[PDB]
RNA sequence: UUUGGUGCCCAUGUCGCUGUGGAAACACCUGGUUCCAUUUCGAACCCAGCAGUUAAGCACAGUGGAGCCGAAUGUAGCUGUUUCAGUGAGAAUAGGAAAGCACCAAGC
RNA sequence: CGGUCGCCUCCUAAAAGGUAACGGAGGCGUACAAAGGUACCUUCAGUACGGUUGGAAAUCGUAUGUAGAGUGUAAUGGUGUAAGGGUGCUUGACUGUGAGACAUACAGGUCGAACAGGUGAGAAAUCAGGUCAUAGUGAUCCGGUGGUCCAGUAUGGAAUGG
RNA sequence: UGGAGGUAAAGCUACUGAAUGUAUGAUGGCGCCACCUAGGCGUACUGAAUACAAUUAAACUCUGAAUGCCAUUUAUUUUA
């Protein structure tokens, strides 16, 4: 005997969106390419770092990307490109 | 039949028992105490035996404390069914109890009899019981 | 699927070319708006064409 | 709720957060500060966070908040910044609305070889 | 603020017994309208 | 007002030797009145709000600013962006002129003006008169809304402390019991 | 060095309590006739002047009350190999703490 | 037999990303001519006190309160001088494009500096190629509509196509 | 060597739920009166809020690793 049984009601999901960091503090990076996607401002936007219509943060200049913990206790993390700045 | 009033979801991953000791480690409301051995679940029904137990070993002035609560349930899927078609549906709620928690402590009552009420309380649960004092 | 989207077209040349959204159950006049137009390059008043 | 100064740092705040965002160029910043007695102004540079121009009532020597004398103080500091060779400038208020003795500074500074 | 149909104007306020010409602002007849109690004429305010 | 220019010599004067204040601006001020005529029956009878705007704008010479609610509540069928009362707060010598007003006209002509106070400080130096009916005010016509209410003429002071509020309503003779 | 302005910082920078201060400046303040303004109020914004003012704000000294920060030891988890070597938290505690770094204008 | 079939959010998912089950919870097949763009101004909910109708709770004044408020929506993330609220002027909810990247079997998807044309706000700097962000969508074939500097089966048209 | 993260652990006066005892206690139930409506004195007892001490969580976080991941520096190796 079967007894039947009964049936489910949640098994849909959604596609998951590659989000994260994309470059790494000290890597190399040209101007126009992708630093960090993500969902709402997790890593706000510091010098030579610009915002998209999906608060994705890309590159305004050639340089060096740069990590800096600021805000209150420490908790908000910004990111920005220092330039080259070769300067001979 | 301890039973939490409301739950924000009937059916939670099970909590494991492996492990050493998170909070209710030491006496600090009584001072005999029923330490645990062996890490297991017990269940409501098992904690209204043991209070139960105490009650009727307790005198008319001693005074009892229960730590441990039934926070997490477990279901059962219904006999002679096959695997699928969803998790089962709640039916008994657990405690978790880790090696080294305190269960039951008495107090206001002569030794010998607090003795013998924590080891009627210890025999109705699985876990292995050991009695321990409060610290000066 | 729902057709919320309306035409807008140029009053000069008479060209469609641009394609938008609007409520007809909400708003209830026509759209009278100036944008862009690629013949006259000039911007010029686009109105909605059925 | 509060006092006027208190109101017009937090309006400055946000000029200043506003600026230090979309000042691609590195131009020199021309903060004039007004207050009931006089009016004073300091181009800061927020890529080096120093002063590289000053002007002020006290340094010119006038019974100012008038009108009469915004325009000898714009007069003085876009003197200074043209032999500063400084002329690509972004002007801000100090948290007060563009307008009279703050517009009168403006336009003569505009008017002496400025570029804003 | 200004440009206002409504003027306050200062008219005087007569009163019984004692005439205490009040003159205050207000949008109404530019004459001395008498008021029957005033602020004088008051057991609370003059006599215990 | 010649009795404002009285309220500067004579508040400022026995105010300061009253409690030894060091400065003569230390002594309280008066800042602001808001007057507050407001009324549920614009959610149902619109027309009587307008009326409304009208009688208390007849009262201070400045027109009231219509307020609205902040909330929506069924029961009282109260739902967000309606404006439901108006709202007046005179300074200077506007202000001035319509203090003195009230206690010299609309006060004394209340019906049983028996007085309260000492129970109507905030305790932060405020001060609110409740008053029951709108007639009784001189800048107001026979002909009104069907519907006759009061009014919440409240006060403001510079000081914090009221006892220091109540000084100044002393000097300056507000009519109330005791107070 | 001190006062005033401002940037960087984002409580060991706060909230509060007790006192002192103004020469110059900062401020309240004096009026709305001008430019400008109130979803209504010269309250605010904006004007043109400093009569009064040290209550405020503001600036200094004290205050360990609230808030914040937090050592060493030990412990839980981890990596290996052991059934012992590193790594080392959270919580708790002694305790610190009445901000700090630069630029400009004035008497110094 | 019952249930499901596409897309979006969280957990399982083991602190990069990715990761299944007839595993656990929910939504979507939109809305807005303003809820878009710009300039200026402005900042919680709740609670305490004091006040006619008016009441536990409508509105007013003062104080306190560090987000429990709002951000059209299902969740997540973000955001308290902001991305929330109000006002004025507007339609960039543009045209032709597009170096360089993200993610991907392909097809498709996502971000985008910068250039030319002509505009909107603003004193100017600057911003605007739809909204705080992620769902709101369907290939090819076939036929219909508008425009058109292309073709027009000997030639000129037309039909019929591009 | 630098950085991203929010898991193990731990904590719940740092939130959302769940939740133990003690003390002060809104609240109701329960009475006994007066009063038909404004209420009052004790409550076998229920239990808001606060203080103290102690707890629980995949869809809780004021915190919080190691490993692993990305990039770079040095040394060595292979032409993938
Ligand atoms: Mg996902
Ligand atoms: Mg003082
Ligand atoms: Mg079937
Ligand atoms: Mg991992
Ligand atoms: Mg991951
Ligand atoms: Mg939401
Ligand atoms: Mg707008
Ligand atoms: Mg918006
Ligand atoms: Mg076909
Ligand atoms: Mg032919
Ligand atoms: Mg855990
Ligand atoms: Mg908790
Ligand atoms: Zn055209
Ligand atoms: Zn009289």
């Amino acid at each position: 005997s079967k007894k039947g049984v009964g049936s489910t009601k949640n098994g849909r999901d959604s596609h998951a969106k590659r989000l994260g960091a994309k470059k790494a503090d000290g890597q190399m990076i040209r101007t126009g390419q992708i630093i960090y996607r993500q969902r709402g401002t997790r890593v706000y936007p510091g010098v030579n770092v610009g915002l998209g219509s999906d608060d994705t943060l890309f590159a305004l200049s050639d340089g060096l990307v740069k990590y800096q913990k600021f805000g209150p206790k420490q908790g908000k993390t910004r990111v920005s490109v220092v330039k080259h700045k070769l300067d001979a | 039949m301890l039973q939490p009033k409301r739950t924000k979801y009937r059916k939670p991953h099970n909590v494991s028992y492996e492990g050493k000791a998170k909070g209710n480690s030491y006496v600090a409301f009584g001072e005999y105490g029923l330490v645990a051995t062996k890490g297991n679940w017990i269940d409501a029904r098992a904690i209204e035996s043991a209070r139960i137990a105490i009650s009727k070993c307790l005198g008319k002035t001693g005074k009892m404390w229960i730590r441990i609560f039934p926070h997490m349930s477990k279901t059962k899927k219904p006999l002679e069914v096959r695997m699928g078609s969803g998790k089962g549906n709640p039916e008994f709620w657990v405690a978790v109890v880790k090696q080294g928690t305190v269960m039951f402590e008495v107090a206001n009552i002569p030794e010998s009899q607090m003795i013998k009420a924590l080891t009627r309380a210890g025999h109705k649960l699985p876990v292995t019981w050991k009695i321990l004092k409060r610290e000066e | 699927a729902v057709k919320r989207s309306t035409r807008l077209g140029c009053n000069d040349c008479r060209e469609i070319n641009y394609l938008t959204f609007k409520n007809v159950k909400k708003n209830p006049e026509k759209l009278a708006l100036n944008k862009f137009c690629s013949r006259c390059r000039k911007v010029v008043v686009h109105k909605e064409v059925k | 709720m509060k006092t006027r100064t208190e109101q017009r740092r937090l309006r400055h705040k946000r000029i200043v957060k506003k600026i230090r965002a979309t000042n691609h160029d590195n131009r020199v910043v021309l903060m004039v500060i007004k207050s009931l007695n006089h009016i004073s102004v300091q181009a800061w540079d927020f890529s080096q966070n120093i002063v590289l121009a000053s002007s002020s009532s006290l340094a010119l020597k006038l019974k100012n908040g008038n009108k009469d004398n915004a325009k000898l103080v714009g007069q003085d500091i876009a003197d200074k910044l043209v032999k500063l060779k400084l002329t690509n400038v972004v002007f801000d208020t100090g948290g007060s609305k563009y307008h009279g003795r703050i517009a009168a500074l403006a336009e003569a500074a505009r008017e002496r070889g400025l570029n804003f | 603020k200004k440009d206002f149909h409504f003027p306050s104007q200062s008219v005087s306020f007569k009163c019984a017994s004692c005439s205490n010409s009040f003159t205050i602002e207000s949008t109404l007849k530019q004459k001395e309208i008498t008021i029957d109690i005033c602020g004088k004429c008051h057991p609370f305010y003059i006599g215990e | 007002n010649n009795l404002k220019a009285h309220y500067q010599k004579t508040i400022a004067k026995e105010l300061q030797k009253s409690f030894a204040f060091s400065s003569i601006m230390q002594v309280p001020r008066l800042e602001k009145i808001v007057i507050n005529m407001g009324v549920g029956d614009a959610i149902r009878d619109s027309k009587f709000l307008e009326s409304a705007l009208n009688e208390l704008h007849l009262i201070s010479g400045q027109k009231p600013v219509a307020t609205k609610a902040k909330n929506a509540i069924s029961t009282y069928k109260l739902r967000a962006g309606q404006l439901i009362g108006c709202k007046v707060t005179l300074r200077g010598e506007r202000m001035w002129a319509f203090l003195e007003k009230l206690i010299y006209v609309a006060l004394p002509r209340v019906r049983d003006f028996r007085g309260l106070s000492l129970k109507s400080f905030d305790g932060r130096g405020n001060y609110t008169i409740g008053i029951k009916e709108q007639i009784i005010f001189p800048e107001i016509v026979y002909d009104d809304i069907k519907r006759i209410r009061g009014f919440d003429v409240t006060l403001v002071t510079s000081t914090n402390k009221d006892s220091e509020a109540l000084a100044l309503l002393r000097a300056l003779n507000l009519p109330l019991v005791k107070g």
